[PDB]
This record gives C-alpha cells, sequence and structure tokens, in this order.
C-alpha cells in the first residue's frame, strides 16, 4: 500500500517449492495479477510454459 | 435489475479497487456507491 500510495508499479517473485502456488501458500491472496511459470519435464523434453 | 439493495465486505482490497474492476464491466460501482444503492466497507 505504501508502494501503490506513491504511484509505483510493483513485481513481487516467490518459489513454489514442495507444491502450492506459493511458497507460503498465501501471497497470492495478497496481489492483484498472478502469473506462474513452469518448465516441466514431458517424457524426456522440457517445455517451457506460463500461464495466467 | 431486481431492486434490492447490497452491502459489500471487503477485507483484502481497498474499495476502489473493487470500482476500478468492475469500471471495464460497464458496471460502474461508484455511480451506485454515492447514489446509496450499494455500500462498500474495508476492514
Amino acid at each position: 500500500d505504501w508502494l501503490k500510495e506513491r504511484g509505483l508499479t510493483t513485481v513481487i517473485t516467490a518459489e513454489r517449492g514442495d507444491g502450492a502456488l506459493t511458497r507460503q501458500g498465501l501471497e497470492e491472496y495478497v496481489s492483484d495479477c498472478v502469473i506462474l511459470l513452469d518448465h516441466r519435464v514431458e517424457n524426456q523434453i522440457s517445455t517451457r510454459r506460463l500461464r495466467i | 435489475d431486481h431492486g434490492e439493495p447490497g452491502v459489500f465486505v471487503t477485507f483484502e482490497e481497498r474499495p476502489e479497487d473493487i470500482v476500478n474492476n468492475v469500471a471495464s464491466l460497464g458496471f460502474e460501482l461508484d455511480k451506485l456507491i454515492e447514489e446509496e444503492k450499494i455500500a462498500i466497507e474495508h476492514i
């Protein structure tokens, strides 16, 4: 809210780890736009995929 | 449409965030907010 008040566009980086969409599991509910990045191995080839 | 006024309670985002969210849908919430046809409370 301090950044928002000052009129600043914020971007944050978080980790998943074992699972879920965030490490803590709840930062997704304390943001406005969540994007998930993946580097999944199918068979033996990896295809990087991004989701909104 | 159905003539039943409403109240909104938000425990996360500020009311202006919801207002801007629905701005694109043509819902035009601020109009209702100040017309007292709907209410908002931020906690």
